[PDB]
RNA sequence: UAGGU
């Protein structure tokens, strides 16, 4: 009685696509006759298929489990250095799902809006491991409404083929070394 | 002002921490175009619908 | 047009 309830951005909701409201990205995509509305305003970009997991490569059935750390370490390392450059970043998350619109798809979220329109407007027209980037801002705000809570305790039992977010965490060691080098980065600019 | 002083009371603790715009990545792999496309822009090749995205 | 309010 203290306030009226709504089913907005749910799976009750029959004309918006919930799974675009909450995750980023439909399986169905632009032919879903649900709506999936594309902010003009946000904090978050998307760069699908930007991380190729060399494990679904015709020959990446080769290398260790601390050599598949240090690669994937490599990556994140790669990525949020870039992303730094168009403002504060406050999370990075990168999907491990081999679904075709979640496979390799890369999330940032920076502090400010007008931080992840410059970034879109400059990845796309850079190119990232011979192929060119794809970025667009994604509706997503919360993390944890569009990761999947199975996942997160042992594994999802749909694998792969799972239409929540499966984020590949990287090590605590290269997480803290980058908030710890973006927050030097961004004081050494705020003293002038 | 009490900002210039909490500035430099943060740059103090974060004296043996690389900032991330000095951070030297051995192999970065951007800005990397496969062969032959040195010329061709990222716009154009999205366009050629020679890079598709897995939905299409 | 789903498993997630
Ligand atoms: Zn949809
Ligand atoms: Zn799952």
């Amino acid at each position: 009685a203290s306030h009226l309830a709504s089913i907005y951005g749910t799976e009750q909701d029959k004309v918006n696509c919930s799974f675009y409201y909450k995750i980023g990205a439909c399986r169905h995509g632009e032919r879903c006759y649900r709506k999936h509305v594309k902010p003009n305003f946000s904090q978050t970009i998307l760069c699908p298929n930007m991380y190729k997991n060399p494990i679904h490569e015709p020959n990446g059935k080769k290398f260790t489990q601390r050599e598949l750390a240090e690669q994937f370490d490599a990556f994140y390392e790669d990525m949020f250095c870039e992303f730094s450059k168009y403002g504060e970043v406050e999370q990075l998350v990168v999907c491990d799902n081999v679904g075709d619109h979640l496979v390799g798809n890369v999330y940032v979220r920076f502090k400010y809006e007008e931080s992840a329109q410059n970034a879109i407007d400059d990845l796309n027209s850079r190119w990232y491991s011979q192929r060119p980037v794809y970025a667009e801002l994604s509706p997503v705000t919360d993390f944890r409404e569009a990761c999947c809570r199975q996942h997160e305790t042992s594994e999802c039992q749909r694998g792969g083929l799972c239409n929540f977010m499966h984020a590949k965490k990287p090590s605590p060691q290269l997480l803290r070394d980058l908030v710890l080098a973006q927050r030097k980065y961004l004081a050494l600019n705020a003293a002038e | 002002e009490r900002s210039v002083r909490s500035i430099e009371q943060e740059l103090e603790q974060l004296r043996d921490v690389t900032p991330i715009n000095q951070w030297k990545r051995k192999r970065s792999l951007w800005d990397i175009k496969p062969p032959g496309y040195e010329l061709v822009t990222a716009d154009q090749a999205k366009m050629s619908g020679v890079f598709p995205l897995p939905g299409a």
